[PDB]
């Protein structure tokens, strides 16, 4: 029924999203805890020092590289759990089947809250010129995914 | 002649053709086997769908099933265990089904939602059309071979 | 030995043992914050509290197990509620003002505070548990403020163990750190800004928390995320034990590895911060010259082009020249290859005119139990860690008892702020050496002049009063040790006399070779023959190089294969076939220490590229000449060393050798032996590795050299720009050049271009 | 109750009894006496052979008698004629060089598959088993996986720019016999246990 | 005549004639290696590996391992935890029985009764997605209790499905008891001797289908099953007819349990607050250093339970299930062996269909209810 | 009270003075650390004027000569603090309704601050 969107529960385990505070700062402080807690060794994090002039996160430290191998990932949300800032939270998207193995490792700007759709969903709507129709809807956005705009009309 | 319009528009019609004569021939294994039965129930075969942990013992077996198939054929890989080494990174499992059969589409999840297996063949579909590319931006060959 | 009952276990243990080490030896445990392997115990933080009974009669107040000695028939309770409750509290106090950085803190899961916090903290009494009682404003101060380019200090974290400051006054002897105000307000600070001593890096490895941190590797990976690779630093002859942290093929950080036999748990800065270069710019594909320029080529292509330059070659004109840090295997192979391939000129980069195998190797153990130290050279540069053992030596310290847990936590032997004896050592060198401070008998000479001082010592001449007090010291010397380095080992005259002085008195010697694996390559026979052509002598016609030689030795030769690791300009202008080689970090094989000890080399998972070790390249260049080599890989090369009867790891290889090939000294400039190596000048090490140029202010300004000028200088070893420094300790009219290489201890012609 | 009679007996006969506070109790039998003594157990009313599980103590901190060791779990099902509920385990340390051990197929038919598994994963043979054939591991798997010196066989996980992760060198977790990332480990991370 | 017929289970059916000589099974095709890799994971991390063996009544696996570790390092599961943990356990047991009952509806043709059972199941799985955010393999059971509390919309929806099921389970018992074809199809075949079953270890609730009264939830009570309105279904003679009914009878009872536990569901804590076993309440991570330290440590290198060896039996829909864990005082277990009920159950199969017809050999294995991820693992 | 709110407001100010003096007399201002109760704040709310909690006016070598900090929102006995490192001088500034920012009875005005900063800079800076 890909003509009429699927209704997932608020708590569903979908493509990971990286959240921000209202300040515009990335919540994530490049600590690599999420990765350390992963049962499938599916996260790689390279940290880096903030620039006091042009910040990124609040700490002295932020995540330069944040990558998640969406094939290995088992979707436990152990990472969301271990995170001590609430930066990584499990999103809603699931329409993310793709073609070449390595195209399935999601990068930082593939996961920020201000992103719409998945790596392949977007890529199509790029060479298409037609916006992204997400095949899902929910009762409401979780509190924890604060900022994440999605089809919620219930 | 091969690159002319006459040949192209033919093969572009041919492809568009079996782009719909797609005959999903499931090959389920563990838990994934039970989430695919929730999509084939909602509604000679090409397109085998690997859904679950491919043991090393089970490997040379799925291999034969694939060989003895038509020639215009495709392989979707269902979820972590099929796609990647899954979360079982050990002696007992193959770390990518591409090690034994060529995969045309991978579908992340564990098990991937049923509705995602739908979207997954849609991708396979829209690729045998030769109407699909990767992130680098290259046109992708409709068949794995 | 003494009878001591820990909890339920009873243990024998020497008389002057720490109650702490008692406990750990029995196989128990206690919160440990301020005490440290090799540093004076003081009962500072008060974590290692225990209860003690001694007749059973229970002592009234808990004791600091780290500073209370064991007595016969002593019970030490480390489990009573009374005890846990106390540790629990002490931990609470330590955490009371701490800063809450963990996730962001570079101390990762390798932090003594965290671990003990979790280990003993939060007391179980016998409802909603309370994680924190203290609800007031924490102590806020300075943060992430770098003391030097290599150490970044975070005052807020510090817990006021005395480890760092204590270390400084004790091991190196360079007090450049110490608490400031008092009470809750005290903190770590300095007024000697650069962090002078060549041994600062160690405070990074001692600091229980994230206050003192390795800036060279700030914010790269968390401590578990790293791939540790235990191995040996081969920058100099002492072969300390290191661990190399690597992640995703790049080298992130270097640390000390405990190896008490040789270097203890210490590492000089050059060894620990000079890793900037290895994983950065590097030659990754063999090059061969096509049209008067070098171009990438497959090893297949190279091998053929190699065959070509050597088809027309008589097997005696072949030259083999290894690098100062050539493995024991690479040396043995190159030996036989020059044996079958009948040639006279095979040498190794750092080769001393006087073979270090001359003198009987002396253990670092021996050095502590010797009764005098006669030094002719600057240990602080030639073989750094020696300085630190001599620090233990000048304190009359002697190798601690080994316990069930190895090297002891609280050695009561070591008292804080000890007195240093200046009668236990004599120091002679071309400048005001650093260790001249703990040397009563001490004098400054001029370049290549040790020959006369060594003579005088023998008894065949009159030297200064100093040399005289030195003679009479060495005379009244019961079981002394001779430490000698560059000048001495590089001039046949002196070198010979040194050996004599050390034969007559039954004493051992420390060869401060400028070649890392000198004592090891000498044991394999990588020494030039009758003919001549040595590593700086342009003799041979077709030669293999494991390093960039003096420009003079290249110019002329018919065919040159340079097995470098980085592209030197001298190569891309004189080299015919350049092949990529691994650094000692990513090699495999054994080395021979300056004490004759043989130390292993493991391979770090760094980015080799398409390179291979000289073990292959040699064998490959052996085919294009004639005979098939005897060595393929390591597993098989091992057989040929175990053949020659060279001991396994850690063993010491005894091997003497009486033969010396002299050469004249063109005394204009003196390449002053330095800790840092030339090829290290990258990143943060960029400055600490720049060459220098010293001279006496008269002759300095008489040859027109301002006190802070950037000058260009030319030696037979190359043109280098160096800072210029005035020094009243520099003999009149000579110029001391930073001999950043292994060509140190040499007098050379040359001049200051303008 | 049929268990007290096992204990009152083992007590007299130099059979060491293990017991953890949680409700599980063992009884080590030496090599020889095992065979027969166990038959005697079933004869005593021990219906059902629940599990059997091989253990390899090679990487265990505190030393043990012999390297491998096998546990069995004999029981009297409470749904039958005169079943109490008397469950218990029995152990036998099997020499690193003599992987031999008498089957129990004789009295229990459950040991058929179960003994096969313990042969498959650890190197342990069983004297007189109908067919000692590999149960779980592919035919051509050389050796025995479940034992501590047999590589778990891991592949580095892959990421974009040649970023890899060899799990073995990445794990933050500590393997009991492992000293930890600091000099050592002590306190409530050498082992913890709350008090009811 | 040896015919090589081969869920993901291969059978060597030696067979000259139309009888059945000996059936020689060959498994190993879903050998994922759990027992080995769990020796290389946090005790927390292992909770994601446990539901991937019996992917149908997985929660029973979760609880079986949780209980073994809980006791080992001695933790106490709150009131509301234990309650949720059976509401969760049995709700999953219904899911594994709905499948078994559903595959027996097809082999009986009854096709609208099936189009219902597959909807029931999905309604249960909807519940698992409400609370645990997953269809299955739910990371919900924690060593102290449960990851987080249940949502507002769990109690309501569980009422909907806990209201239409009462008589509905009888409708399923109806069709199979008023056996048109069924009588002649199962009533005799698959002879399970009450005293040979207790020799091969056929403990899986298909034990009692053949006349034994050994249910572990009563015999050796665990998560408070000791305190419930509990009926253990019984079978007369060990055929397959009884085995299809017993398992339907079990649903009747598991539903009573859910209803009964749902009554004592008063608000409170969800995991043991003991800091050495449980991460610090999320919220104070902005104040307590001790909190930051514990949290940072807890999720990097997990906790260390004492040295020792424990085991505790539970009962999944497929019988006795237990984890035998060997702790060496590390962050990870030293050994984990799993008592796979479907593994020992499978030894009662050569005998099961001994000398029977061959077209009967499908519903003969399916009436033993093996799950391959269980046997193989 | 809601005087708490006004304290932080003033702390924002104290910082603005610091940044001013910094770029003014040609000497480095540095945010030393941000509130932990912000960094690790998650879905939880936050309505404080800044994230910056510890600040310094450091010299050429980086060694601070002035150190200011305010107490985190979740703490007790709140105060904004001044500290001249190395010279044992600690000032605790409170907040009184209508009077303003005070160190006891004496007001802490931009003037008085700038004075303190200088005394320190001139006598305590290493480079
Ligand atoms: S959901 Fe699980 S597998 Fe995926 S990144 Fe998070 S912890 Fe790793
Ligand atoms: S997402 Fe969270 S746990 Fe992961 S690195 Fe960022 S702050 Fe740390
Ligand atoms: S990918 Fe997940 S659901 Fe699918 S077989 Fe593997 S563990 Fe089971
Ligand atoms: S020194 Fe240790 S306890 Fe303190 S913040 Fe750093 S990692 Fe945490
Ligand atoms: S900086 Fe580190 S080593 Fe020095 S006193 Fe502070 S805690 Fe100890
Ligand atoms: S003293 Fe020598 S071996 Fe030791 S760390 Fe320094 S250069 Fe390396
Ligand atoms: S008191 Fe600090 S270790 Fe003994
Ligand atoms: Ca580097
Ligand atoms: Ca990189
Ligand atoms: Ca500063």
């Amino acid at each position: 029924y890909p003509d009429a969107p699927v209704a997932l529960k608020p708590r569903f385990h979908g493509r990971h999203v990286l959240t921000r505070h209202p300040n515009g700062l990335e919540k994530c402080i490049g600590c690599s805890l999420c990765a350390a807690a992963c049962p499938a060794y599916a996260i790689y994090v390279e940290p880096a020092e903030n620039d006091p002039e042009n910040p990124v996160s609040a700490g002295e430290r932020y995540a330069k590289v944040y990558e998640i191998n969406m094939l290995r990932c088992i979707f436990c949300g152990l990472c969301e759990e271990a995170c001590p800032t609430g930066a990584i939270v499990l999103g809603y998207d699931f329409e993310m089947a793709d073609y070449e193995y390595s195209d399935l490792v999601y990068g930082k700007e593939d996961m920020l809250v201000d992103v719409v759709g998945t790596k392949p969903q977007r890529r199509e709507a790029k060479r298409t010129g037609k916006p992204v129709k997400v095949g899902y809807v929910v009762p409401y956005v979780r509190p924890e995914l604060e900022g994440f705009k999605a089809p919620t009309e219930g | 002649e091969r690159e002319g319009i006459l040949f192209t528009t033919l093969e572009k019609l041919v492809a568009w053709g079996r782009s719909n004569s797609l005959w999903p021939a499931t090959f389920g294994l563990a838990c994934c086997a039970i989430e695919m039965m929730a999509s084939t129930d909602a509604r000679q075969a090409d397109v085998m769908i690997v859904a679950g942990r491919l043991s090393k013992k089970m490997a040379p077996v799925m291999r034969r099933v694939w060989e003895q198939m038509p020639d215009p054929k495709w392989v979707i890989s269902m979820g972590a265990c099929a796609s990647s080494g899954g979360m079982f990174n050990n002696y007992a499992i193959v770390q990518n089904v591409d090690s034994v059969v060529p995969v045309d589409v991978y579908v992340p999840g564990c098990p991937p939602r049923p509705e995602a297996l739908i979207y997954a063949v849609m991708q396979l579909q829209k690729k045998v059309r030769g109407q699909a590319y990767n992130e680098r931006g290259e046109r992708l060959p409709p068949v794995a071979a | 030995m003494v009878r001591v009952k820990v909890n339920d276990r009873i243990v024998e243990v020497p008389p002057g043992t720490s109650v702490m080490d008692a406990v750990f030896h029995a196989g128990y445990d206690v919160p440990l914050f301020c005490s440290e392997k090799h540093l004076s115990p003081i009962g500072a933080c008060r974590m290692c509290l225990v209860r003690i009974g001694l007749p059973i009669q229970w002592q009234p107040k808990l004791a600091a197990s780290c500073v209370t000695a064991v007595a016969d028939g002593m019970v030490v309770d480390t489990l009573s509620d009374v005890v846990r409750e106390a540790q629990a509290g002490m931990v609470e106090f330590t955490l009371l003002n701490h800063p809450l950085d963990c996730p962001t803190c570079d101390k990762g899961g390798a932090c003594e505070l965290q671990d003990r916090t979790v280990e003993y903290g939060l007391y179980e009494k016998y409802e909603l548990p309370v994680y924190t009682r203290f609800e007031f404003t924490r102590r806020h101060v300075d943060k992430h403020h770098p003391l030097s380019p290599f150490v970044i200090l975070d005052r807020e974290r510090c817990i006021h163990c005395k480890r760092c400051v204590r270390y400084f006054e004790e091991v190196p002897g360079d007090e450049v750190l110490d608490f400031i105000e008092r009470g809750v307000h005290t903190f770590i600070g300095t007024m000697d800004f650069g962090l002078p001593s060549g041994f600062s890096g160690n405070i990074t490895d001692i600091c229980p928390v994230g206050a003192l941190l390795d800036l060279t590797a700030r914010f790269r990976a968390r401590n578990w995320e790293m791939e540790e690779t235990p191995t040996t630093c081969a920058l100099c002859p002492v072969g300390c034990g290191i661990t190399a942290d690597t992640r995703s093929g790049e080298l992130l950080r270097i640390r000390a590895r405990e190896v008490p036999e040789v270097n203890e748990i210490w590492i000089c800065d050059a060894g620990r911060f000079g890793h900037e270069w290895a994983d950065q710019n590097r030659l990754k594909t063999p090059l061969v010259r096509k049209e008067g320029r070098l171009v990438e080529a497959t090893w297949e292509e190279a091998f053929l082009a190699l065959k070509e330059g050597l088809k027309e070659a008589r097997g005696e004109e072949v030259g083999l020249y290894l690098a100062h840090d050539a493995t024991l295997e690479e040396g043995l192979l190159a030996s036989e290859l020059a044996k079958a391939l009948k040639t006279p000129h095979l040498d190794f980069q750092g080769r001393t005119a006087a073979p270090a195998s001359l003198f009987p190797p002396a253990s670092l153990e021996d050095l502590l139990q010797a009764d005098f130290a006669l030094v002719l050279g600057d240990p602080t540069e030639e073989a750094p860690i020696l300085h630190l053992r001599l620090s233990e030596f000048v304190r009359d310290l002697k190798p601690p008892h080994r316990y069930n847990h190895g090297t002891p936590f609280a050695d009561l032997q070591i008292k804080e702020r000890m007195p240093r004896r200046t009668d236990k050592m004599a120091l002679f060198a071309p400048y005001r050496a650093p260790l001249m401070k703990w040397a009563a008998i001490h004098e400054v000479h001029r370049p290549g002049e040790e020959r006369e001082i060594l003579l005088a010592l023998l008894g065949d001449k009159e030297g200064s009063e100093m040399v005289a007090k030195a003679k009479e010291a060495w005379e009244k010397a019961k079981n002394p040790v001779l430490i000698l380095g560059a000048g001495v080992l590089q001039d046949t005259v002196a070198a010979e006399r040194a050996r004599l002085l050390a034969e007559r008195k039954g004493a051992k010697v420390l060869a401060m070779t400028p070649a890392a694996n000198a004592r090891g390559l000498e044991a394999m026979g990588v020494l030039p023959g009758a003919k001549g052509a040595s590593w700086d002598e342009p003799g041979a016609l077709y030669a293999y190089y494991g390093f960039v030689p003096p420009e003079e030795a290249l110019k002329g030769k018919r065919f040159v294969v340079m097995h470098l690791s980085h592209l030197h300009p001298l190569a891309e202008r004189y080299a015919h076939v350049v092949l990529p080689a691994p650094t000692f970090y990513e090699k495999r094989g054994h080395l021979v220490n300056l004490e004759g000890r043989v130390l292993p080399l493991s391979p770090a998972p760094i980015e080799n590229g398409e390179a291979e070790g000289a073990l292959q390249v040699l064998a490959l260049l052996a085919e294009a000449l004639g005979v098939r080599p005897p060595f393929r890989l390591h597993l098989e090369a091992q057989k040929a060393l175990k053949a020659r009867k060279v001991p396994e790891a850690m063993g010491r290889l005894s091997f003497r050798l009486k033969e010396l090939r002299p050469k004249e000294r063109k005394g204009a400039f003196y390449l002053r032996p330095t800790m840092w190596k030339a090829h290290q000048a990258v990143g943060k090490a960029q400055e600490a590795a720049r060459a220098e140029l010293w001279a006496h202010p008269e002759t300095a300004r008489a040859e027109a050299l301002p006190e802070g000028a950037q000058v260009a200088v030319e030696t037979p070893f190359g043109r280098v720009e160096a800072r210029v420094v005035h020094r009243e300790d520099v003999p009149k009219g000579h110029l001391y050049l930073s001999a950043l290489g292994p060509a140190a201890g040499l007098r050379v012609e040359g001049r200051v271009l303008v | 109750m049929r268990l007290e009679r096992v204990l009152e007996e083992a007590r007299a006969k130099g059979y060491p009894i293990e017991d953890n506070g949680l409700g599980n109790l063992w009884v080590v039998l030496p090599r020889e006496r095992f065979k027969e003594e166990m038959a005697h157990y079933k004869a005593m009313g021990f219906n059902f052979l629940a599990d059997i599980v091989g253990l390899d103590y090679l990487t265990y901190p505190d030393p043990r008698p012999e390297r491998f060791a096998v546990v069995y779990e004999l029981v009297s099902l409470p749904g039958w004629k005169d079943g109490d509920g008397s469950r218990f385990f029995v152990r036998v340390y099997v020499p690193e060089e003599d992987p031999r051990l008498p089957t129990v197929t004789d009295l229990w038919g459950s040991a058929n598959f179960l003994e096969r598994e313990v042969y498959d994963l650890f190197g342990i043979v069983f004297e007189g088993h109908p067919d000692l054939r590999k149960i779980l591991t592919p035919e051509d798997l050389e050796g025995h996986p479940l034992r501590k010196d047999y590589p778990l066989g891991e592949t580095p996980t892959l990421f974009r720019e040649g970023r890899y992760i060899i799990p073995a060198e990445f794990r933050a977790a500590l393997t009991g016999k492992d000293p930890g990332l600091t000099f050592y480990k002590g306190g409530s991370r050498k082992g913890y246990r709350s008090l009811w | 005549m040896t015919l090589n017929v081969g869920g993901v289970l291969r059978l060597m059916v030696t067979l000259s004639g139309e009888e059945v000589l000996e059936v020689v099974p060959h498994i190993g095709y879903l050998h994922t290696g759990f027992e080995k890799t769990m020796e290389h994971r946090t005790y927390l991390q292992n909770i994601t590996y446990t539901p991937r063996m019996d992917y149908l009544h997985s929660f029973a696996h979760d609880l079986a391992y949780a209980l073994a570790v809980e006791k080992l390092l001695g933790a106490v599961v709150p009131p509301r935890a234990e309650t949720i943990r059976v509401i969760l356990n049995e709700l999953s047991r219904l899911a594994s029985h709905l499948v078994f009952l559903g595959t027996g509806l097809l082999d009986l043709g009854a096709l609208t009764p099936f189009f219902y059972a597959f909807r029931e199941r999905e309604t249960i799985l909807d519940l698992f997605e409400w609370v645990t955010g997953q269809r299955f393999h739910h990371n919900y059971i924690r060593i102290g209790g449960v990851k987080e509390d249940l949502p507002e919309e769990f109690v309501p929806e569980l009422k909907k499905l806990l209201e239409v099921l009462p008589h509905r389970i009888d409708e399923y018992e109806a069709l199979f008891a008023e056996s048109p074809i069924f009588y002649e199809r199962a009533r005799g075949v698959g002879v399970i001797p009450p005293e040979v079953a207790i020799d091969l270890g056929l403990t899986g609730g298909s034990l009692r289908a053949s006349g034994v009264n050994y249910d572990v939830r009563k015999a050796y009570p665990y998560s408070g099953y000791e305190t419930y309105t509990f009926d253990v279904p019984l079978g007369e003679r060990g055929d397959v007819f009884d085995r299809m009914l017993v398992r339907i009878r079990e649903m009747r009872e598991s539903v009573k349990i859910i209803k009964q536990a749902l009554e004592r569901l008063e608000p409170g804590p969800v995991r043991d607050p003991n800091p050495q076993i449980t991460p610090p309440p999320r919220h104070l991570l902005e104040t307590s250093m001790e909190a930051v330290i514990y949290h940072f440590k807890h999720y990097t290198e997990g906790f260390h339970p004492p040295k020792g060896e424990v085991y505790v039996p539970t009962e999944s829909a497929r019988g006795e299930l237990g984890y035998y864990i060997v702790s060496d005082g590390g962050s990870m277990p030293y050994r984990v062996k799993v008592r796979a009920p479907s593994f020992v159950n499978l030894q009662s199969l050569p005998y099961a269909c001994k000398g029977e017809q061959v077209p009967d050999m499908v519903a003969i294995i399916a009436s033993l209810d093996p799950v391959m991820g269980d046997v193989d693992r | 009270a809601s005087s708490e709110r006004e304290l932080y407001e003033a702390w924002v100010e104290l910082l603005s003075w610091m940044r001013e003096y910094a770029q003014a007399k040609g000497v480095r201002f540095e945010k030393e650390a941000d509130f932990p109760d912000f960094i690790y704040r998650m879905e939880r709310p936050y309505d404080l004027p800044t994230t910056i909690m510890t600040a310094s006016l450091s010299d050429g070598l980086g060694e601070p000569f002035l150190l200011a900090d305010v107490s985190p929102r979740h703490a007790k006995l709140k105060r904004i603090g001044l500290r001249l490192p190395r010279a044992h001088i600690h000032l605790h500034a409170h907040y009184e309704p209508g009077k303003g920012l005070v160190t006891g009875k004496i007001p802490l005005t931009k003037e008085r601050f700038f004075a303190l900063a200088d005394r320190a800079r001139e006598a305590l800076a290493f480079a």
